[PDB]
């Protein structure tokens, strides 16, 4: 199977449903690997969860924990990491206001090789318990010969575009990582990197991150042939004060670049309220009254949250995609599964009349193109060439009684699936 | 940071 698509384990649905499906213990295990050394890359971090989640054979190699905490949270990280001496961290650069490190990857160095893990998880046990999130597994890279000359590239330039991303950190743990990736043969890699790191991106800088990335890729490597643009993401951004702002001028223009109908998939409160969870899936769903009530008019792009095709309808969505199926959802000419939910802050803002790209985050995602395959355009796999959507198509709209999934507000007039209230404070 | 509240 070409794509090395899978979602993390559900807790509580048919066991049919997480056949195909991993936790992290499954992706940690000794038979993906003899691990010599790891870096986690992540947002949240429970790190003595963490620890646990490594087979007790690996669990004293060292690992490298990539975050973006400051002051206290960073003391109360550097705490919970202390007791276990092969931990160490690294603080990413958050130069902008309000930008955080989101970009959720792993780095498994092995005996064997290397793997690098591109997913939409936090490191922390509710995250992948009963939620729907995304998982790529990159091939097992063997190490180059010892007398040998190559480059170790693919023809998505997948190595050198890591290279490139971990090169932003301008961090000394990372430059070892950087060193051990040169090392490694990654040429069997079938998907693109996109990726967002902070900044201000002027002339040829701006096709490098975030939804110009994304841009330059579907230029150059899409054709074109009406076909909508989907986008499913668990955090809302401010977008402005009316759809030609940002949603529906840059961000759906990158989108729907080929060589228009705009669905987005965020959960109601009925999707929340009568999840596994509950009230407290919404915990993950930060989309603050604050911000909402500045943007009424995006709700009308809102569809509910269902995944049948998956057992997924009662495990809310943390993972993030991005796709563009055709006018009756058989076939698509793309997919992205990526930490960058829908805000400026992670795929970018346009600034100074648009000769500068703001981005306040790092996100990372990969790309699926049908020409990295040798193919027009990929089938929709109906069940969870042929691409598995993790969610119903096509989308459904939101009734004319459901509103947006708001944390920030409480929800007493009827109890969840547990038999309890929301009432934030 | 634990979760998305702390
Ligand atoms: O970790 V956040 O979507």
């Amino acid at each position: 199977n070409p794509f090395q698509f899978y979602l993390t384990r559900v807790s509580g649905v048919k066991p049919k449903y997480n056949s195909g499906a991993l936790h992290i213990k499954d992706i940690l295990s000794p038979l993906f690997g003899t691990l010599v050394s790891s870096a986690q890359f992540n947002y949240c971090f429970d790190v003595d969860w963490l620890v646990k989640q490594y087979p007790p054979e690996f669990r004293k190699k060292p690992i490298l924990l990539v975050h973006g905490d400051k002051r206290e949270a960073k003391a109360h990280l550097h705490a919970q990491a202390k007791p276990y001496e092969n931990i160490s961290l690294c603080q990413a650069k958050l130069d902008i206001a309000f930008g955080t490190h989101h970009t959720k990857m792993m780095l498994l160095l092995y005996e064997e090789g290397l793997r690098v893990v591109i997913h939409t998880s936090n490191l922390i046990h509710a995250d992948w318990h009963q939620k729907t999130q995304g998982i790529w597994l990159s091939p097992l890279y063997p190490r180059i010969a010892d007398g040998t000359h190559k480059s170790g590239e693919s023809p998505t330039h997948f190595k050198a575009n890591l290279i490139s991303y971990l090169t932003a950190y301008n961090a000394p743990s990372l430059k070892e990582w950087i060193d051990v990736i040169h090392k490694h043969d990654l040429s069997e890699t079938n998907v693109y990197l996109i990726g967002s790191t902070p900044g201000r991106f002027q002339g040829s800088q701006k096709d490098n991150w975030g939804h110009f990335r994304l841009k330059k890729l579907l230029k150059d490597h899409a054709s074109s042939m009406s076909w909508p643009v989907v986008g499913q993401f668990s955090s809302v951004g401010s977008l402005g004060a009316d759809e030609s702002k940002w949603l529906c001028s840059e961000f759906k223009e990158s989108m729907l670049t080929l060589g228009v109908p705009l669905y987005l998939i965020y959960p109601s409160v009925e999707n929340v309220r009568t999840s596994l969870e509950g009230y407290p899936a919404g915990g993950s769903l930060p989309y603050s009254i604050q911000t909402a009530e500045k943007q009424n008019w995006l709700h009308s792009y809102f569809h509910k949250w269902s995944a049948e095709t998956s057992g997924r309808s009662n495990a809310m969505p943390h993972i993030k995609t991005y796709m563009r199926p055709s006018p009756d959802f058989s076939k698509i000419a793309w997919f992205l599964v990526t930490s960058a939910n829908l805000s400026k802050a992670a795929w970018g803002a346009l600034e100074k009349n648009g000769t500068q790209l703001m981005i306040r985050s790092y996100e990372l995602g990969v790309l699926f193109l049908p020409s990295a395959l040798g193919l027009d355009s990929f089938k929709v796999k109906q069940k969870f060439a042929t691409f598995p959507v993790p969610y119903d198509l096509p989308p459904e709209l939101y009734g004319s009684k459901d509103r947006p999934w708001i944390w920030n507000i409480p929800y007493v007039k009827a109890p969840d699936t547990h038999g309890n209230m929301w009432v934030p404070s | 940071k634990l979760n998305y509240y702390d």
